[PDB]
């Protein structure tokens, strides 16, 4: 494990923009993740059930196991990405080729598109979240370059995908 | 103590083309036709794997989900 | 399968909690009860959590 | 009766009521169209109720995943994660049938005398407890962030507060 607080926290915070709000845009994803991926993958099923019907993507446990397992993975190399404000790891350690291996397995495309697309409006939601003070996490205030940001790190994921 | 629960299923599935599989009582001849309660009985499971990933997420103890009030504390109250 | 798994915290005015884990410099600031852990470890397909889901959507079909 | 027959067997047999019975049901609870879909408001965020309530128990005392508390290592977790699931169970079952006789015999009965040896912190159950209560209530008054279920438009407050009232005997009971 990488630790860093103090004085390397600090700095981090003037070597990529909105440095408080970064942090804490990838905490509101983080202490979140098991709802934004279900509700995701979920989602892609609810719109379309015949996932879950016989021979479906994601159909038995043991398939929607590897899935949702999946949307985790994705949603943890964007959170990477935010973090460091690179998409260079998101890209080379977990989109290339990972098109070609769903092709192999049959994970169907649009279903993955639809993942992403409530995943990424998902993610969005806790960035913009204009909720009342009093029952926000952070203070109040303008996190829309990093929302545009992360927005973008998922239309990297669909492009690939 | 077994562990064992009522699982309660909902199924209000009008326009719905898949094959009705469970129900084996009379029709109603409306849509109470397409839909359906299922109850069992089920031990529930939770995993290792899970609860870890779930201790790591709790563990910013900072973040909630959106629009609802905030209880976190820094200090040990019980 | 292996993915960045990251903890943010932020520890002002935790004390049960000894900040031991970063050993860099310190600033005397706020910044200083504050952290990010970063660790790449497996990411688990969880069955019971399959499962539960898979229920979740059995009771939610659209058509 | 069918559905006793199922909680009895404690088998994984399932009872089914569509059609012809399901309308019958619906005239023997009240308001029955209104209570299945309370139900489902429970049953299909299941995994995100227990997730949210154990996690407010934690932000409120982080001690209970420090080294001794209630839930640090994975096998007490899991445990506590199951528990929050199982009594969400039990109150869904109490809405479906308008009635809390089978979670009382079947969950509660016994279930303080068991945390109390196992030492289980009674205060962490509370806010388990009373959060699970609210987000059910929320999702069930169209208060919460999310609306996925698809409803007529109308007041559901009856349902609430009688799914408020099975929660308030688990609190009772703990
Ligand atoms: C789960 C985490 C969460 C918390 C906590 C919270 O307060 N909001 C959360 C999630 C969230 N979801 C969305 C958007 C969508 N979610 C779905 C899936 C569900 N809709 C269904 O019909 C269904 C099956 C019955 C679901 C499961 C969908 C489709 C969306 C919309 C995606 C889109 O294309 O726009 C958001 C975004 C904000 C919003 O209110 O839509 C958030 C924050
Ligand atoms: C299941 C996830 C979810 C979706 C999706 C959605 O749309 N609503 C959802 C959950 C939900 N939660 C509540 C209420 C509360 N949740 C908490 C816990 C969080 N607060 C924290 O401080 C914290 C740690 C940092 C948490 C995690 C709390 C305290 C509440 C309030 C309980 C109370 O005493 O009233 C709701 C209900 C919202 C409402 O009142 O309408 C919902 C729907
Ligand atoms: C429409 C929602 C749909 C499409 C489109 C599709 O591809 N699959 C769809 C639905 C679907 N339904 C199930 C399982 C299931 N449905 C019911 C309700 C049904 N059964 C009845 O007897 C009646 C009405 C009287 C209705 C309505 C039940 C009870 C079940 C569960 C059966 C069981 O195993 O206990 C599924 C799941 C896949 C499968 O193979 O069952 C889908 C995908
Ligand atoms: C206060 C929120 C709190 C109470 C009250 C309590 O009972 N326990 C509390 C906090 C808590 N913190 C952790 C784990 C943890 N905190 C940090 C941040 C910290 N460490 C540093 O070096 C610095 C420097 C800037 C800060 C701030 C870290 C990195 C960790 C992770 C430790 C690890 O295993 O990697 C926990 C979890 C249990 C534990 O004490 O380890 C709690 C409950
Ligand atoms: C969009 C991302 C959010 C939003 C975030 C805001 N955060 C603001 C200030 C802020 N946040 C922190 C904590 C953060 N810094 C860290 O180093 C770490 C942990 C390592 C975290 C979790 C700090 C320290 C600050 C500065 C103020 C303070 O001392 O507490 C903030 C104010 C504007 C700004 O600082 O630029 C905002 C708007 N706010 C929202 O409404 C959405 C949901
Ligand atoms: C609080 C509970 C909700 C709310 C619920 C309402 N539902 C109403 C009518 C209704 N609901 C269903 C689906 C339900 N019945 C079933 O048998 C099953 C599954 C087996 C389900 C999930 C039906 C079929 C109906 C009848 C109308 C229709 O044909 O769709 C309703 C109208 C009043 C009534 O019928 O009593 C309400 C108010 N409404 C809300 O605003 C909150 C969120
Ligand atoms: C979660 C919010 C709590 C918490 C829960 C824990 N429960 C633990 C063990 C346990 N729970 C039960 C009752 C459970 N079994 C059933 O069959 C039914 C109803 C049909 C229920 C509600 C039992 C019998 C047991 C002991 C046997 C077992 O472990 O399965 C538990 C482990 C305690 C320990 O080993 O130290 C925990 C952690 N713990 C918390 O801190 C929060 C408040
Ligand atoms: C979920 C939204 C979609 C879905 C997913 C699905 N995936 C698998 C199996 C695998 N997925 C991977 C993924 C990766 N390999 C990598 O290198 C990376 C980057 C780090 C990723 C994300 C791999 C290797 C597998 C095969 C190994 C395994 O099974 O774990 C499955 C299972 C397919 C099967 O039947 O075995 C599924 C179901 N499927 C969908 O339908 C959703 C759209
Ligand atoms: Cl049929």
């Amino acid at each position: 494990a990488a630790y860093v607080g103090g004085a390397d926290l600090q700095a981090l915070k003037k070597f990529v923009s909105e440095g408080n709000k970064r942090m804490d845009s990838v905490n509101a994803i983080v202490s979140n993740a098991s709802c934004i991926v279900s509700d995701s993958v979920s989602g892609m099923v609810c719109e379309n059930p015949s996932l879950i019907a016989p021979n479906g993507g994601v159909y038995t446990n043991r398939k929607m196991a590897a899935c949702l397992r999946d949307a985790e993975i994705i949603l943890r190399y964007v959170s990477y990405s935010l973090l460091s404000g690179d998409s260079s790891v998101l890209e080379d350690r977990c989109l290339n080729g990972l098109k070609e291996t769903y092709a192999s397995l049959g994970v169907p495309a649009a279903g993955n598109a639809r993942t992403i697309s409530i995943m990424k409006a998902t993610v969005i939601g806790f960035i913009t979240n204009n909720s009342q003070q009093k029952k926000l996490s952070t203070p109040a205030g303008d996190c829309s370059a990093l929302a545009s940001e992360v927005g973008g790190y998922f239309d990297k994921v669909s492009s690939a995908l | 103590f077994d562990g064992l629960a009522p699982y309660v299923e909902t199924f209000n599935n009008r326009g719905c083309e898949f094959p009705k599989s469970g129900y084996e009582g009379p029709a109603s001849n409306d849509d109470n036709d397409e839909m359906c309660v299922k109850v069992s009985m089920l031990r529930v499971k939770v995993s290792q794997s899970y609860a870890a990933k779930q201790i790591q997420q709790f563990s910013g103890f900072k973040e909630s989900g959106i629009d609802v009030k905030q209880i976190s504390n820094v200090k040990k109250i019980y | 399968l292996r993915a960045p798994i990251i903890t943010v915290f932020d520890a002002r005015g935790c004390r049960e909690h000894k900040n031991r884990e970063y050993k860099g410099p310190k600033t005397g600031t706020q910044d200083d009860e504050m952290c990010v852990k970063v660790q790449y470890e497996k990411i688990a397909a969880c069955e019971d959590t399959a499962f539960i889901v898979l229920k979740e959507c059995l009771s939610e079909m659209k058509s």
